DNA sequence: TGCCGAGGCCGCTCAATTGGTCGTAGACAGCTCTAGCACCGCTTAAACGCACGTACGCGCTGTCCCCCGCGTTTTAACCGCCAAGGGGATTACTCCCTAGTCTCCAGGCACGTGTCAGATATATACATCCTGTGCATGT
DNA sequence: ACATGCACAGGATGTATATATCTGACACGTGCCTGGAGACTAGGGAGTAATCCCCTTGGCGGTTAAAACGCGGGGGACAGCGCGTACGTGCGTTTAAGCGGTGCTAGAGCTGTCTACGACCAATTGAGCGGCCTCGGCA
């Protein structure tokens, strides 16, 4: 039953960096 | 750094390094009241020519680097002689 | 409601003009007490106790 | 505190749009009618005038209770005040 | 599934409602009674227009049923028809 | 009887006792019976009145004051007063849509 | 003088039937002037009902009329 | 009776809000119906609207007499106005979710045609009903 | 002893039978658009912790309306005039009604844009330094 709501933390503990880092990236130039 | 105190308070910074810190001169500056007060073990002062003022601006960035020893003025105006 | 969106840099009436016009008006206000104009919103006021000092 | 309170009733004066979420609301409406009658359905527009009226009564709710609670001075709204606006305009009592 | 979705009617949207009614502060006592008389308002709105689809034999609801419920409610709104 | 003389402030609540038990209008009626003549004639002079036009008028108007009284009584106790005073007609007045 | 015939102890009367244990002395003139717009918007909507109907005694139905039309009705005058 | 301190003035420094420009796409006017069903025609269809006339009865204008409006001084409760307290609403953060767009399924229901039966308006005679009226009567 | 309540006469009122049909309840075709759920997306919101500042509180204090009270004017109560209202009445003008004619205004279409809807940049107005200067001041 756990499942479903494991592959929403893994995807949303990816997308909380990636997104943050993306700007990061843009930001710095 | 003044608007955003509680922020750069936030870390245990190493070192405050301050470049050319003639800009902390006026002890009586929102600045300098604040940047005395920071948490952080060391710190740098990088001037492009230091002091050159008045006993008080000699002080202000004396008592920035090393809190010891500075406990008056008047005392710092004893300490060619 | 064309003043209304003429003042608002506009020239397509939308609710918010109608709206604008009608609650400026005393005379259309008290006319139209009774009624909301849908997506128009409510005309912005402060309370002369919540301006500033 | 307090100044960006009146940022952001000049922000909502100055926009139109729905305050309630859509989902939510729309829910609500079907929750509440299904001890009215049995499975009711709902046209899209329905949900909308429902929630535009439901809106508007509220808004009207909190501009008579800001002179009920600005009559007693206090600038900060509770029960106290609601409680007249309801009564003095006329459903309650 | 069936719930009290009152609680669908999230604190912030309140807070906006209390802020285009222009009120500056909403103590904590707001909230919930504030629920309840919006839910008391679609409770009379929803009564009626279900009346008026009674006589029409439906189970579907139109906004003509609700602006019909506002008409008799004296709350009257434009812009749906009716 | 027995209270007497007993605190200012409730021989008020004496009075509420008498009026709201009873049938009477409180308004004089031969002033009001002028009154409502003189309202009337500005848009159209020479005007007759029904007997009883007149109190229907008087009738729905004080109505209408001991309804805004007590609307008014508790626009008071909100603002912690057991007097009336002006700027609680004024929110009556606003919030029944009488004046905005 | 006419508005005065609202006379100053009618006031604190129509109050205390109306619930209110005590009086402002700035009340009275001023419920004078609500008492006063309250009665005119009535009048002459009833004077607007009565010249349609050509007459010119204002009646209990032209005042009765006015009063439901703005929702301030009476029951007892023959409606 | 020699020498400085604290504070005001005039000006820069840099950070918040605001008004204006560029573009792409939602929903406008502009067709262009086709299309059919609204809005306008002539007469005859009746009655309801309309004007004089005046019986008939309620509304103004003076009654005449006891009560209410008006005004003051008094008094104890209240409201004007305040300082100060500490409860609590605003505050920013990092946490999470479910609101919203969308793509699609797939189902229940709302709708329109064709039908017919049984309902009511109209029109008359049917037959019994409610009212204005004189003046009795009950609390 | 007054407002409410008693039975008769009058005259029309509600009624029962009738001719003629269109309103509307029904089965079925219709076929929309709503109900549904999932994938995908990240903007919005939930809950906690910080702490400023607000509403409540107890209070000082004044001054206000209620309270008690009397003087004199005017509200409340009948006769007398006359002017309006409700009908009586026939006239005649008003709209209703038959159902064609055919105009434009309708749903729904398709059209090409193209205002104004997002999103980005360059304005004007805000509190904190910096050095000068004088006034106020001590020894």
């Amino acid at each position: 039953l756990t499942e479903e709501m494991l592959l929403k933390r893994e995807e949303r503990a990816r997308k909380r960096r990636l997104q943050a880092a993306r700007r990061a990236e843009e930001h710095k130039n | 750094v003044v608007q955003d105190v509680k922020y750069f308070q936030r870390v245990k910074w190493q070192y405050m390094v301050l470049d050319e810190a003639q800009a902390l001169k006026s002890s009586s500056s929102v600045r300098w009241k604040i940047l005395l007060q920071f948490q952080c073990r060391n710190r740098l002062l990088l001037t492009g020519t230091p002091i050159q003022n008045t006993m008080a601006e000699l002080w202000a960035l004396l008592h920035f680097i090393m809190p010891t020893l500075f406990d008056s003025h008047e005392e710092f105006n004893e300490w060619e002689n | 409601a064309g003043n209304a969106a003429r003042d608002n840099k506009k020239t397509r009436i939308i609710p918010r003009h109608l709206q604008l016009a009608i609650r400026n008006d005393e005379e259309l206000n008290k006319l139209l007490g009774r009624v909301t104009i849908a997506q128009g919103g409510v005309l912005p006021n402060i309370q002369a106790v919540l301006l500033p000092k | 505190p307090g100044t960006v309170a009146l940022r952001e009733i000049r922000r909502y004066q100055k926009s139109t749009e729905l305050l309630i979420r859509k989902l939510p609301f729309q829910r609500l409406v079907r929750e509440i009618a299904q001890d009215f009658k049995t499975d009711l359905r709902f046209q899209s527009s329905a949900v909308m005038a429902l929630q535009e009226a439901c809106e508007a009564y509220l808004v009207g709710l909190f501009e008579d209770t800001n002179l009920c609670a600005i009559h007693a001075k206090r600038v900060t709204i509770m029960p106290k005040d609601i409680q007249l606006a309801r009564r003095i305009r006329g459903e309650r009592a | 599934v069936l719930r009290d979705n009152i609680q669908g009617i999230t604190k912030p949207a309140i807070r906006r409602l209390a802020r285009r009614g222009g009120v500056k502060r909403i103590s904590g006592l707001i909230y919930e009674e504030t629920r309840g008389v919006l839910k008391v308002f679609l409770e009379n709105v929803i009564r009626d227009a279900v009346t008026y689809t009674e006589h029409a034999k439906r189970k579907t609801v139109t906004a003509m049923d609700v602006v019909y419920a506002l008409k008799r409610q004296g709350r009257t709104l434009y812009g749906f028809g009716g």
